[PDB]
């Protein structure tokens, strides 16, 4: 669900 | 199903967007969603969307908060002291497919084919892919044109940015070869070319530049070293592109570090004149961590270290290769890092070596060039190289640069 460009 | 990735870190981004964490019922597991062209990942050609991410740099990723991961991955790629990064995952194909390689030539085609040319999209992806991905978008784009991309992007490109893009296209030996052949060209010789990379590449490297040199000019490279130099120098250049040093042992040999230390001075400081001969076959002959070793026990035996040793006893292009070689020895990365400062350091610039050691370094210790060059001279080698170019060729150099410091 959570999704984040690192 | 367990992997071990290693990437460098010397891309600005590492070019991936994460999903999961313990807090998530969907997804328990951390997990790539997508790879970006652009970042550290993508080069790799190692990493799909899907693979379950369990450590990096070796801590654990497996049953952590999503947060704990971001913030995990982050403080790995942001740590340069530790290169490269070991990512450990867990799969259920290549990463970089065939149609990767269609799509990127089919853009490079665009791009020349563009009126005035697009500049700007061949730089943005040609140095942001690796050696190997170059070579499948070349393989693609003849395929589809029936025409060479190096001769296509000789057409589109001039000046220092096509210098870049040419190099870039080239395996690495065909690369060294083709500059070792240049440094031969015309009357007289690039003796600092030719010593840079004869003094700089390994055993393994050499071996391959050898084979390639042959193949693509029909003389072997040593023949072509003993036609165009003389002396002393000759004999140096010839021993070190045998590519035939010492492997590296596991054992230390003590004496043999302090028996080759008293023979140095022996040869050189302690009498008139020089036994150039043992200097040789020393430096030649035994691994590079065992010189280390001799050059530190060397300055117990001599008021001079090894480099200033070099300056008092010999001259000229022997002494230009014995100070490379020893410096190469020494501290690989803080030789380059040196080179890349005097090239930019003065009046213009000195694009040949410029772009040579940022072409065939980038993907080899790009990142430990930096290092030593931001802990030396103070600003970032991508600060340099700002100062110093300009236009899309300053934009190329800075991806191979692969990041600030
Ligand atoms: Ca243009
Ligand atoms: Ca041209
Ligand atoms: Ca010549
Ligand atoms: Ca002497
Ligand atoms: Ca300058």
């Amino acid at each position: 669900k959570k999704i984040t460009t690192v | 199903e367990l992997k071990t990735v290693t990437l460098s870190k010397m891309k600005q981004s590492l070019g991936i967007s994460i999903s999961g964490g313990i807090e998530s019922k969907v997804q328990p597991m951390v997990k790539i969603e997508k790879i970006f062209p652009g970042g550290a990942a993508f080069l790799s050609g190692a990493l799909q969307a899907g693979f379950e991410l369990v450590a990096v740099d070796g801590e654990n990723l497996e049953q952590v908060t999503h947060q704990r991961a971001v913030d995990t991955i982050r403080r790995a790629y942001r740590n340069k002291a530790r290169e490269p990064m070991e990512l450990v995952v867990r799969v259920p194909v290549k990463a970089y497919t065939n149609f990767d390689a269609e799509r990127d030539a089919l853009n490079i085609e665009t791009a020349i084919k563009t009126k005035g040319v697009d500049e700007v999209t061949i730089v943005n992806i040609l140095t942001n892919r690796s050696n190997e991905q170059r070579q499948d978008i070349a393989f693609a784009y003849q395929r589809r044109t029936k025409k060479e991309l190096a001769s296509a992007l000789k057409s589109a490109l001039s000046g220092h940015l096509e210098t870049v893009i040419l190099g870039l296209l080239k395996t690495p030996a065909q690369y060294d070869a083709s500059e070792l052949k240049a440094s031969m060209k015309g009357l007289g010789t690039d003796e600092d070319s030719l010593i840079e990379i004869i003094c700089s590449r390994t055993n393994q490297e050499l071996q391959e530049i050898n084979r390639v040199y042959k193949e693509m000019y029909k003389t072997d490279l040593e023949k072509d070293i003993i036609s165009d130099t003389s002396g002393d120098f000759r004999k140096l250049m010839v021993a070190l592109a045998k590519g035939r040093r010492a492997e590296d042992g596991s054992v230390i040999d003590y004496e043999l570090i302090d028996q080759d230390a008293r023979d140095l001075y022996d040869a050189g400081v302690k009498r008139k004149g020089t036994d150039v001969p043992k200097w040789i076959s020393i430096m030649t002959e035994r691994s590079v961590p065992h010189l280390q070793k001799v050059f530190d026990r060397y300055k117990s035996y001599s008021p001079y270290d090894m480099l200033e040793s070099i300056r008092k006893e010999v001259k000229g292009d022997l002494e230009n290769a014995f100070l490379n070689l020893v410096q190469c020895i020494q501290n690989k990365p803080l030789y380059f890092a040196d080179r890349l400062y005097d090239s930019m350091k003065g009046k213009g610039t000195r694009d040949k070596v410029l772009i040579r050691i940022m072409v065939s370094r980038s993907e080899v210790d790009m990142l430990k060039i930096r290092s030593e060059f931001k802990r030396k001279y103070g600003k970032s080698l991508y600060y340099y190289i700002q100062q110093d170019t300009k236009g899309d060729y300053q934009k190329a150099l800075l991806y191979l640069c692969g990041g600030d410091d």
